[PDB]
């Protein structure tokens, strides 16, 4: 039921709802969903991704959408700071995310 | 190294590969085989690696061998039913590689970064020429084994169906504008997945000997027709049959491949002929007649 | 002019945005189109204040420059039972191991 | 580009008709600058400037200007300001939100996804960057604008818009390269002849650009080469140059650069510049009787427009260069025919004191071309000598002596080399 939204979900069902417009940047929402892509979802949440980590990962996708909408590189687009923890497990999450 | 064991992350990875592509080969897939693939590649990778990754592309080829024997074990068979089998091979693995790579894309990035063509020709591993030991992703190996998959059933019945469909089954349904549309679209559609040869299989696989025997044969056509065709006119029946080949080839397209046969026999049939023709040129100047002289033009 | 926003039910986040002139009822119909709860089945919060449906996000005090990608303004998303108040709790995101000295200057 | 600059002040302007002449960014620019070394006429220049900040409202410069305003106002208060700053801040927020208006527009038009839509997007983007007086990302669009031009009119667009940018962008190297391009490079003869003997010559704008170039570049030869090329039929650009400044600017770059013959040709037989000719009767007969050598009043108005070329932002930065070469070539002009430079009446002309006269001359000695000497009691030079043959003789012998010197040197050098000779490091 595409409107819009997909659900990237962290740990004990902490569901981040990402607009289709951002989702498609993962091309991953656009493609990942398919097997049955044809259903009128726009609704996907995480089931393991910690929330504070997943939040930043999906915030990157939103940030990318904003950057794209902006087009001319920067119109009050902040520095995408990433504190730091790495890494040990984040490597695997990052690999799965595969920008 | 001090990292961790890196040869214990590829054993189970290959197991999931065989229980996916071949598992739901042809039919769909579903989210079960989605995460089966995903945990497949994660076990091929979480081993917890380096040694998983090489063994990861190992089980990659292994269980893609599985899912594509789901798309190739049915090639020692009978008439175009298996041509349509190759069709369905492609067609199933369309959504196959679709959901496979969509749920598998990070490992697709991961297990390939040592031995492939785009990254590796001579530097830190080979994919540039050969080792018999590549490392590449799901549609990459898809096209790779696919071209090799393009041989057993191809040589078996698709060549013969080509055969029994390029001279003399013009009538009824040929073939119609989807048969050799799809077949010749196969020829162009198997061009280099590195995109190096975006047209080799068309000159090579479809386009040259059609100019060959269509030119020779169509000169046969213009010959017999000039035997028995009331020349008024010869130029005009020329215009008829040449348009015949134009629309016969407006069923099989195959684009560009065979016709770039079309340029090839017209110069045969009016470049090994002119004399009586360009003589027929001052006759209509002398006895008009807009149609005949026009077609001369 | 979109204040970047998280319209959150307890463990639930509408990762979205909207300009300051967008009223709350409008966004509630929006979230209705998103996941099929109408504005009478939704309640927008400025994390403490049930954002009145006629209130625009600027009227909601929302500033896009503050409501951003890596820092979006948080939107309390209650699921309206018109007798009750869902009382959004920002469910804390998961936590990784300690920030190492490896990432520290040491 | 402000030179410190002393006073310093000249009351010889009329700024109302200057803003009548110039406009935009450069308007308040020179307003400020002139006001700096034009105090108390600084006053109205900056007043009208800031009201021009009430015109498309770059109010950052409003900030700067009323800053200076209250500064010099309190400084004034020795002698004897009241401003609506808060309403200015209100309209400031108005402007900023209008910025946001056109930004949203911009992104809409990005979304339009049309190459010519792209181009007009560049256009209007830089337009409003011009409008509210903040200009930066505008360049990007024009920095992007070249990626959307293929056809001859696309060449027209790229070139004229990049350079119309440069009106306040004001940057030579790339934009001079594009002047060269847009005049020559695309579609040789430009496929349009620059408007086929360009009706409104943006060639004229190209000319102004390169002229300011060899102002700074100081290669004023091609500068005047274009200055002569003034084609009135372009007929309009308030940021182009005031025809007073147009003619004075150009012709005096020339009056620095020229040799007299082709320039009289350039001047007495100037036709394309004849309106530009007829602009300043002052500078006209200035250079006229200059080449006719009434050095006294010529130099008079010369260093009278001293102060007003100073009053030019752009004549200030080369006043020394100009007046330098001016009195230089004043020399060069009169002195050439004579054989013994008498000074008395001549000094009565140049209006340099006898010592100052002869020390001008002493300067001249430092570089001069005539083998000339003076009985100071003559108060009169005798100019250059006669022979060059014997001169050749002396240079010949100097030649031969250093030749033999080098020759022995190299003999001994063959020795030192072939005798293994060198110096170790310790």
């Amino acid at each position: 039921m595409s409107q819009d939204f997909v659900t990237l979900v962290s740990k004990d069902d902490k569901e981040y709802e990402i607009s289709r417009s951002a989702a498609m940047i993962s091309p991953t929402l656009k493609a990942m969903i398919e097997g049955p892509f044809r259903e009128s979802k726009g609704r996907i949440e995480l089931k393991q991704f910690d929330s504070h980590i997943l939040e930043k990962a999906v915030e990157y996708l939103n940030y990318n959408l904003k950057y794209s909408g902006v087009s001319e590189d920067d119109d009050e687009i902040p520095e995408f700071e990433i504190p730091t923890e790495m890494s040990l497990e984040l490597l695997l999450a990052a690999d799965y995310l595969s920008i | 190294m001090s990292l961790k064991p890196r040869v214990v992350d590829f054993d189970e990875t290959w197991n999931k590969l065989l229980t996916t592509i071949k598992a739901v080969v042809m039919l769909e897939v579903e989210r079960a085989t989605w995460n089966d693939r995903f945990s497949d590649i994660y076990a091929l990778c979480v081993a917890y690696p380096e040694p998983l990754g090489e063994r990861l592309y190992t089980e990659t080829k292994i269980f893609l061998e599985n899912h594509v024997r789901h798309l190739h074990k049915r090639v020692l068979e009978s008439e175009e039913q298996v041509l349509v089998m190759y069709h369905r091979y492609w067609e199933e693995y369309s959504k196959g590689a679709d959901y496979m790579d969509c749920l598998y894309r990070y490992l697709n990035t991961q297990f390939i970064k040592k031995n492939k063509l785009t990254e590796a020709d001579l530097q830190y591993g080979y994919g540039g020429v050969d080792m018999n030991e590549p490392l590449m992703e799901i549609g990459e190996l898809a096209l790779d084994m696919w071209r090799k998959l393009m041989v057993e059933p191809l040589q078996a019945i698709l060549i013969r169906m080509l055969l029994r469909e390029i001279k003399n089954d013009r009538g009824g349904e040929d073939p119609n504008q989807k048969v050799i549309h799809g077949v010749i679209n196969s020829f162009v559609h198997v061009e280099q997945y590195k995109k190096k040869f975006p047209l080799k299989f068309y000159q090579e696989i479809f386009e040259s000997p059609f100019l060959t025997e269509t030119g020779e044969y169509y000169k046969q056509e213009a010959s017999n027709l000039l035997q028995e065709s009331n020349c008024s006119q010869y130029m005009e029946k020329v215009l008829g049959r040449l348009k015949d080949e134009e629309i016969r080839c407006r069923k099989y397209l195959h684009p560009s491949s065979y016709t770039k046969v079309i340029h090839e026999c017209q110069q045969r049939m009016v470049a090994d002929h002119l004399q009586f023709l360009h003589a027929e040129c001052h006759n209509i100047i002398r006895q008009e007649k807009k149609n005949d002289m026009a077609n001369m033009y | 002019m979109d204040v970047f926003l998280m319209i959150r039910r307890h463990k639930t986040t509408i990762f979205t945005d909207a300009k300051e002139s967008s009223t709350v009822f409008e966004l509630k119909r929006i979230v209705e189109g998103i996941l099929k709860r109408p504005p009478d089945e939704q309640r927008l919060y400025k994390d403490d204040q049930l954002l009145d449906d006629g209130k625009t996000l600027g009227e909601c005090g929302f500033t896009s420059q503050t409501a951003r990608p890596q820092a979006p303004a948080t939107v309390g998303l209650a699921f309206r039972a018109d007798d009750t108040f869902e009382a959004l709790c920002i469910e804390p995101f998961s936590s990784p191991p300690e920030l190492p000295d490896v990432m520290k200057p040491q | 580009k402000v030179y410190i600059e002393k006073d310093v002040e000249n009351p010889s302007l009329d700024l109302e008709q200057y803003a009548a002449s110039y406009s935009g960014l450069m308007r308040i620019e020179r307003l400020q600058f002139i006001a700096d070394h034009c105090p108390t006429l600084r006053v109205e220049a900056l007043k009208m400037a800031l009201s021009f900040v009430q015109r498309t409202f770059n109010v950052d410069m409003y900030e700067e200007i009323h800053r200076k305003l209250s500064e010099a106002t309190r400084e004034l208060q020795n002698a004897p300001p009241a401003l609506d700053t808060a309403w200015v801040e209100a309209t400031r927020k108005k402007a900023l939100l209008k910025l946001e208006k056109l930004d949203t527009d911009l992104k809409n038009y990005k979304g339009n996804s049309i190459k010519e839509s792209i181009r007009r997007g560049h256009d209007d983007l830089g337009d409003h960057y011009l409008d509210c007086g903040d200009l930066s990302n505008a360049l990007k669009c024009y920095s992007r604008a070249r990626d959307y031009c293929t056809s001859a009119k696309h060449v027209i667009n790229m070139c004229l818009n990049v350079i119309k940018v440069s009106v306040y962008l004001q940057n030579w190297s790339h934009v001079l390269s594009y002047v060269s391009k847009a005049e020559s490079t695309p579609e040789i003869a430009e496929q349009r002849g620059e408007r086929d003997s360009q009706t409104q010559a943006i060639l004229t704008k190209l000319k102004c650009a390169a002229g300011l170039a060899e102002l700074a570049a100081r290669k004023y030869k091609q500068a005047a080469k274009c200055l002569l090329l003034a084609s009135f039929d372009h007929c309009d650009f308030p940021e182009l140059l005031s025809p007073s400044n147009v003619a004075i600017y150009g012709g005096l770059c020339a009056l620095a650069t020229f040799d007299r013959q082709e320039l009289q040709r350039n001047v007495i037989s100037s036709s394309s510049f004849k309106l530009f000719l007829e602009l300043e009767p002052q500078v006209r007969d200035i250079i006229f009787k200059f080449y006719e050598s009434k050095y006294a009043s010529c130099l008079k108005m010369l260093d009278e427009m001293k102060d007003n070329l100073l009053l030019d932002m752009y004549l200030a930065p080369h006043v020394r260069t100009l007046y330098t070469q001016i009195r230089n070539r004043a020399l060069i002009q009169y002195f050439s025919p004579y054989v013994s430079a008498d000074m008395h009446r001549m000094a009565a002309a140049f209006n340099t004191t006898v010592a100052a006269l002869e020390d001008e001359l002493t300067q001249l000695i430092l570089e001069g071309l005539i083998s000339a000497r003076v009985d100071s009691h003559s108060k009169i030079l005798y100019a250059r000598d006669v022979d060059q043959r014997s001169t050749t003789f002396e240079k010949s012998l100097l030649m031969g002596k250093e030749f033999q010197r080098r020759a022995k040197a190299m003999m001994l050098r063959a020795a030192v080399l072939r005798n293994q000779i060198h110096v170790k490091s310790p």
